[PDB]
């Protein structure tokens, strides 16, 4: 009916990250402070170039 | 695959299927050339096609010795970054794949270990080169990434309140505050620390947090 | 409602009794610890508090809990041994 | 003299730099005649260079070279069913592969470690032969030729040394054997020196429960016979005598809980010594204080074997780990399941002092998971302080979700079906959930089962069963047996013990029936319920809608919940009616599940499976002729079709079925006799007692990837589902089923195969000694 | 399908059968299960028509000459083993030197009977089981054992003389390193790939000489499990070690004059200059003893179990077992004589003595020959 050409496709697929979580940081009172950065969850943000998810293709 | 043929255009009908979409074929090229010539100018970079091709063919590990191959073949490369990437970008459809997603069911309570080694990988991006042809897309990996890992202990640690062990409760959103500075997962978790410390009567201590929840309320 | 089958709940991280004894006021945080160990509790910003809380919840016959904080100075030095039972 | 240029044809995957730095004289470095000859064992010392013929045109250099590199392949033709990747993991160890050299003089130096590979097997009549054949550009295909002939094979042992036991006992003891008769046939007897040496510590630990402790082994010496075959075996060993426990003394760090070793040390002083149960009573003060928290206690045993009095006395020396070890824990192999399912399946809590058991218990939890492959941990103590571990819980799950089995009647009956799916536990978010239902030109059925099993902290298991056949038995309409049955189940779990726990629940079933067939047994039943239909003609209907009070209670010690090998299954299910039910009624049921290990390696295990149940009416009732029981086929009974084991009614002679179906579904019609005749269709009785005899049996011929996914089991499956209050006034011309002796009896083998749709259970089975009324299938095909 | 998937070695069972001298018995008599295809050091002994035929399983014989009717007869499975009347186990073979039959046991208890009736002369437990035959000799009752020991024993009451050690291989590396006396040494091979002279009257080692390495990461043959045992002209030792190094060598100090490294050797005696023996492919050859040069050879039988060479009726006699018997010529290898007297094999020596041929076959046992 709807498959006309044997397909193995129309499956599923990803895009998660491209939705990035923004986050929400400390604003605890001083002497309140817990240093809550111990984690690895510490990146350095950087913007070097390309594009972001599909679009950012090679050969 | 191919026979001992000439390693361009074993590489020529690589170049096709590899812009066919045929990587089911393009992979049939590019390991049968790097079956004979591993060791060609391109063939490193037929490796890096590789790792192409294994990824649109959803071929993980065999990309993940292959960009663990260009980590020993070519410990000195600029395609590093493309290699530090794609790791991480394995670790990102190594980590989760299932197609319940349409059924808005979370994955980030999944198991994320390799969604922890994207985090390596993305991050060892954004750090070994932080201007890389990746790093905008690692970068957005990584701000998603760290509230999915929070989202994954958080759903941990708010067992423990329905377990009713507040101890428990406490050192694992410690452990997300020390953690996570910033995730929502552990700003939702601000209001949970407070409730376990009262039930442990450290409602005192509950109080210092509940400045905190009114700190970090907005 | 009143179900008097339940299995039981427990948290530990506490305190014997032989082991406030080891201790007193006074002592470091170093001192406690090696009388004591380390809890697996401490304060989040504040002082050098050692927690060390029982919790113990049978079903359908109330709780148990042995609330039991040290708190050392900023120095380490034992300033209080906060000794909390049940409500 | 000095050299201008090096002229190196011949590169092969070594590059011109890679062996320009092997070579000493490199582009205007002095050269002379030993120069010439320096390059040449220095460019065979890269060890992928054939030949190397370093001249030079003058003074500039010119290097003639044949290469060794990339090995082609390797054939490893007629190996045997020892594994080749074995064999090329002596190939592996000797420095050659594809990609990698080959030199042709390590032949029979790597052959003789594939000859010693069988000599570490026991092997040596075994000849290898690699064939270095010649592949493009320099490279060499590798057939290895491999002709083996037999090995060596456990013959005789000879224990000189021993004084009190038989050398014969200790073979039948060891697992070294040397006899399969035809008059007692056995597992087989080869040889393996691993064997051996944990058959020594059989024998050492025979000795060590007797007294023996001044047993020694002196030395051993296996014969090698001239043969490379004949296993006799010298046993030197030093018996000594026996000795006695006689004093315990435990010591050390105690921790306060000396009164509980001194539990663990309840002993006799003067019994004959055993320390095999000394083994484990040191491990009971590690079991006492695991559970007390301390994880690592130092214990020393020491047996102070007073030999004046030929005795033992035992110090102990003790030394207790720290209480509150368990920081936190950690769980992996949660990649598509959820955590909090994992999370909610142990007992040993964060920020406690350590219950080993409950780590081991909730462990069991994971093996009465059953969505699960491996139950692993990793018990990982978080150095720095001895208060924090983190156990580190990766395990492995299973498939999940499992189609049912089809036959037949679509695409050439309309668009008609027989269906059924689960998805165990909704891909293991919490939810079980296996769906079945049947739309038909027949019928139509569908049933959802849903159940959030510990949908509270305490298994609150959210039971919620819907069903809805519009069974019509469509010959063309309403003329035989429609039956629109439909209503709900809705039930909860209920945790008894961690191992008992109850069952409980409410049953509405609402059924509109119409012109059923004139079974006098079938009416029998309305008679009980006080209705009177036509005995003849069909045109009897029946609307009931039953309110039914449901109950039951499990024990589940048992060990997988896919695969399990010991312990039994206990699962009590039952029904009673309540008032405003249309039938006052009751049913009870009973099954068990009893798993025995015959050998405890597990690979064979008594699976001990029966059916029991018994239901009558209430107030002159009967419970219903649906409830009646039905076997053969699949369920516990395997040789037969479906509904085959029970009593079987008779029709009476009718004339129309309000539609008299022209020489089809003929019962007593018009177009049939008129007389009663008795249908072989098995219709069920009030007593049940089925049994299915199964045996695990392991399998020698597939490879174990997926030999521990299929079950192998043999059975003689029989048993007698009987009216005990059928009749022999209205069935003397019949059966009458009150006896129990109505015995239909099969046996056959069970086929499991687990897809990753799940278990794909066939089996050919033939009954012999069968009660009558059987429709029989051979081969069958279960899920 | 798994029981159809090894394949075997090839032989060469008989070329060239001939019996242009008509080999016949002395008397076949077969005293029965005993040697058997079971593995055994044990083998008979024969003198003045007391042929002292035996069985493993206890029953100890001394036969008639020309009949094989038994001349005595006993038993030694008695009160033997775990369950009072177990098998003897005879390890060592029939030694006769007096009125004592001495036979090594697998329960390392040797014996002595007299050899009148067979009555026990005297018993012995020593310390591992017998490798080698009995050496008595001297009173010493010189037995290189399975631990790698030397014990000489009375030869009157079984009073061990010392218990000195030897050649120790790791496993029972088989192949039996003969106690022999030599210029007053105990002459002793070893199955480690060396041989050795030790004192015939203390057990100290005059000499020991490496007549390089055996089976172990150099492994040598296990079908074919070199003989050990020294054959000295006398001042000139022509022995195997365990990897059939045949070497003519000192004997008082076991400096090499010559060597055979060749691998393996079954079995062989060293007739005059004319090394007569059973090479590797279970194949006949004469080796000189100036050098190990082939003087002549055989290869008509290959892969077939032969017994040690002999030379009886004139011409070389090897019996096989597979129940076969073949004189060889002295000469270059030709049948002179083929006569298959057994089926059962012969796994014992041909004992051509008291002018007779005496084996001790497997099941059939006590054929003894002629021509």
């Amino acid at each position: 009916c709807s498959s006309d050409s044997r397909y193995k496709r129309q499956v599923s697929g990803d895009e998660a990250y491209l939705e990035a979580a923004p986050l929400a940081e400390l604003h605890a009172p001083a002497g309140m402070i817990l240093p809550v950065t111990s984690g690895d969850y510490a990146i350095p943000v950087t913007n070097g170039s390309g594009a972001v998810g599909k679009a950012l293709d090679i050969r | 695959e191919v026979p001992d043929n000439p390693p361009n255009e074993i590489y020529a009908t690589a170049q096709q299927k590899l812009q066919d979409g045929n990587w089911r074929q393009a992979i049939t090229q590019l390991e049968a050339l790097d079956n004979r010539y591993p060791f060609g100018p391109y063939s490193q970079q037929v490796q890096l096609d590789l790792i192409y091709a294994y990824y649109k063919n959803a071929d993980l590990p065999l990309a993940q010795a292959a960009i663990d191959r260009f980590i020993r073949l070519n410990p000195t490369h600029p395609n590093i970054d493309y290699v530090m990437y794609m790791r991480g970008l394995t670790n990102m459809a190594l980590d989760d794949s299932a197609l319940q997603g349409f059924f808005g069911v979370d994955r980030s309570d999944r198991d994320p270990q390799h969604a922890r080694a994207a985090f390596s990988d993305f991050s060892k991006l954004v750090r070994g080169y932080p201007n890389s042809q990746y790093t905008t897309d690692a970068t957005k990996r990584l701000v998603f990434l760290k509230d999915r890992l929070a989202k994954y202990e958080y759903s941990v640690a708010e067992y423990y309140t329905e377990r009713g062990a507040w101890v428990a409760v406490v050192n694992r959103v410690e452990g997300m505050l020390r953690d996570y500075p910033d995730t929502q997962a552990t700003r939702d978790a601000l209001p949970l620390m407070e409730n376990a410390y009262r039930q442990m009567q450290m409602n005192a201590q509950a109080e210092k947090v509940a400045k905190i929840i009114a700190a970090n309320s907005s | 409602e009143r179900v008097v089958y339940r299995p039981d709940i427990n948290q530990g991280n506490y305190l014997t009794a032989n082991d406030v004894s080891k201790i007193r006021v006074g002592m470091t945080q170093q001192q406690v610890a090696y009388a004591l160990g380390t809890p697996l509790m401490s304060d989040p910003f504040g002082t050098n508090t050692w927690f060390y809380v029982f919790r113990q919840q049978p079903g359908h016959e109330g709780v148990t809990q042995q609330t039991l904080t040290l708190t050392f100075n900023s120095s380490g030095v034992l300033t209080n041994i906060d000794n909390k039972p049940a409500l | 003299f000095v050299v201008k240029d090096i002229h190196f044809e011949g590169l092969q995957r070594v590059a011109v730099g890679a062996a320009l730095l092997s070579m000493p004289v490199r582009t205007g470095d002095t050269v002379n005649d030993e120069d010439i000859s320096n390059t040449i064992r220095a460019l065979f010392a890269t060890g992928n260079f054939e030949d190397v013929r370093v001249l030079r045109d003058g003074d500039t250099l010119l290097v003639q070279v044949k290469e060794r590199p990339t090995i082609a392949s390797i054939t490893f033709s007629g190996n045997k069913s020892v594994k080749d990747d074995m064999l090329k993991q002596n190939l592996e160890a000797s420095g050659v592969r594809v990609g990698e050299s080959l030199d042709r003089t390590t032949i029979a130096d790597i052959e003789k470690g594939l000859e010693d590979f069988y000599y570490s097997v026991g092997k040596y009549s075994a000849s290898v032969k690699a064939v270095v054949t010649p592949l493009p550009r320099n490279r060499v295909d590798l057939k290895l030729v491999f002709q083996e002939g037999v090995s060596a094979e456990i013959q005789q042992i000879n224990i000189v040394g021993n004084h009190a036991f038989t050398t014969d006992e200790l073979i039948s003891h060891f697992q070294l054997r040397d006899e399969v008769p035809w008059w007692n046939v056995v597992g087989d007897r080869k040889y393996q020196k691993q064997k051996l040496a944990g058959d020594l510590e059989t024998l050492r630990s025979y000795y060590l429960d007797r007294g023996y402790a001044r047993f020694n082994i002196d030395s051993t010496q296996v014969s090698l016979t001239p043969d490379k075959k004949g296993i006799y075996v010298t046993v030197n060993i030093t018996e000594g005598d026996q000795y006695k426990l006689s004093g315990v003394e435990v010591s050390g760090n105690l921790a306060g809980h000396s009164a509980e070793i001194e539990q663990l040390t309840k002993i006799e002083p003067g019994e004959l010594y055993n320390g095999t149960k000394v083994t484990k009573m040191e491990d009971d003060i590690k079991k006492l204080l695991g559970r007390y928290g301390y994880a690592y206690p130092r214990v020393q045993s020491m047996p102070e074997i007073n030999d004046a009095d030929k005795t033992v006395k035992l110090r102990v020396n003790v030394d207790a780990g720290n209480r509150f070890y368990v920081r936190k824990i950690r769980f992996e192999g949660n990649d598509t399941s959820k955590d909090a399912v994992l999370r909610r399946e142990m007992r040993q809590m964060e920020g406690a002092w350590l219950g080993s058991d409950l780590v081991d218990q909730g462990k069991e939890r994971l093996n009465r998971l059953g969505f699960f492959e491996t139950v692993d941990t990793d018990t990982q103590r978080v150095p720095g302080s001895p208060d924090q571990v983190d156990v580190v819980y990766k395990v492995k799950e299973r498939n999940t979700g499992s189609f049912n089995f089809g036959i037949g009647y679509g695409t050439e009956s309309g668009v008609s079906f027989q269906a059924g799916v689960q998805q165990d536990n909704w891909l293991g978010t919490g939810y079980a959930v296996g769906i079945n239902g049947t739309k038909n030109d027949y019928q139509t059925y569908a049933e959802l089962s849903v159940t959030n099993p510990y949908f509270t902290v305490d298994g609150v298991s959210l039971g919620g069963r819907l069903f809805y056949n519009d069974f019509q038995a469509d010959d063309a309409d309403l003329s035989d047996y429609t039956n629109k049955s439909y209503g709900t189940d809705v039930t909860l779990g209920f945790p008894i013990n961690e191992y008992n726990s109850l069952r409980a629940g409410l049953g509405y079933v609402h059924n509109s029936l119409s012109n059923m067939q004139p079974q006098v047994a079938m009416w029998r039943y309305l008679y009980s319920m006080g209705e009177h239909p036509s005995t003849s003609d069909q045109d009897n209907s029946f609307k009931t809608d039953d309110f039914t009070f449901n109950y039951g209670w499990t024990y589940n010690k048992l060990d997988r919940g896919y695969f399990p090998t010991d312990g039994s299954r206990v699962n009590l299910t039952g029904k009673v009616t309540i008032p405003g039910s249309d039938n006052e009624y009751y049913k009870v049921t009973l099954d068990t599940a009893t798993y025995v290990p015959i050998d405890d390696d597990h690979k064979w295990v008594v699976l001990g499976r029966t059916r029991w149940g018994y239901g009558d009416g209430l107030g002159g009732k009967e419970m219903p002729f649906y409830e009646n029981f039905y076997a053969g086929g699949s369920s516990t009974v395997r040789g037969f079709q479906s509904n085959t084991i029970g009593p079987k009614a008779v029709y009476f002679p009718h004339q129309a079925s309000n539609y008299d179906p022209d020489y089809d579904y003929e019962c007593a019609t018009q177009d049939g006799a008129k007389d009663l005749c008795k249908s072989d269709d098995a219709v069920g009785g009030n007593a049940m007692a089925v049994a299915s005899l199964e045996f695990i049996t392991p399998t020698p011929f597939i490879s174990d990837k997926y030999a521990n996914s299929v079950r192998t089991s043999f059975f003689w499956d029989m048993g007698t589902v009987w009216d005990t209050n059928w009749d022999s006034s209205q069935y003397s011309g019949y059966p009458d089923y009150s006896d129990p002796s109505n015995i239909r009896m099969s046996a056959g083998i069970a086929l499991q195969w687990m897809s990753p749709l799940g278990p794909l259970v066939f089996s050919y089975a033939q009954p012999f000694k069968k009660y009558d009324g059987d429709k029989a299938e051979q081969f069958q095909f279960n899920i | 399908l798994f029981n159809s998937e090894e394949d075997v070695v090839k032989m060469s069972p008989l070329p060239t059968v001939e019996n242009q001298f008509t080999p016949t018995t002395a008397w076949s008599t077969s005293v029965g299960s005993g040697i058997g295809n079971f593995y055994s050091n044990l083998h008979p002994a024969l003198a003045d028509n007391v042929v002292y035929a035996a069985d493993r399983a206890g029953l100890v014989k001394a036969l008639n000459a020309d009949d094989g009717k038994e001349i005595w007869s006993v038993s030694l499975a008695e009160k033997d083993g775990w369950f009072s009347k177990e098998p003897a186990l005879l390890s060592g073979g029939v030694t006769v030197s007096g009125g004592h039959v001495y036979i090594g046991s697998e329960k390392a208890q040797v014996y002595a009977l007299n050899t009148s009736d067979g009555t026990v002369a005297w018993q012995t437990k020593v310390a591992g089981e017998a490798l080698s035959r009995p050496v008595v000799s001297d009173g010493l009752v010189l037995i290189h054992t399975s631990n790698g020991q030397l014990q000489a024993l009375n030869e009157a009451d079984g009073a061990v003389k010392w218990t000195v050690n030897l050649d120790m291989p790791s496993l029972s590396l088989r192949g039996e390193s003969a106690p022999t006396t030599a210029f007053g040494a105990a002459v002793v091979g070893g199955d480690n790939g060396r041989v050795s002279a030790v004192l015939m009257e203390q057990g100290q080692m005059i000499w020991q000489q490496r007549i390089s390495q055996a089976t172990g990461s150099t492994e040598i043959d296990r079908l074919s499990d070199v003989d050990t045992t020294p054959v000295v002209v006398n001042g000139v030792v022509f022995a195997l070690a365990y990897n059939g190094n045949l070497t003519a060598l000192d004997l008082r100090s076991g400096q090499i004059m010559w060597k055979r490294e060749l691998g393996s050797v079954n079995d062989f005696i060293v007739d005059g200059n004319r090394i007569y023996l059973v090479d590797q492919n279970d194949r006949v050859m004469a080796l000189t003893i100036d050098g190990g040069v082939t003087l002549w050879t055989q290869s008509d039988l290959l892969h077939r179990l032969l017994t040690s060479p002999v030379l009886y009726n004139g011409n070389l006699v090897v019996g096989d077992s597979e129940g076969y018997l073949h004189w060889i010529n002295v000469e270059d290898g030709r049948f002179v004589a083929q006569q298959k007297v057994d089926s059962s094999g012969f796994q014992t020596e041909p004992v051509a003595a008291d002018g007779k041929l005496l084996i001790q076959a497997k099941d059939g046992t006590v054929y003894s020959i002629t021509r």
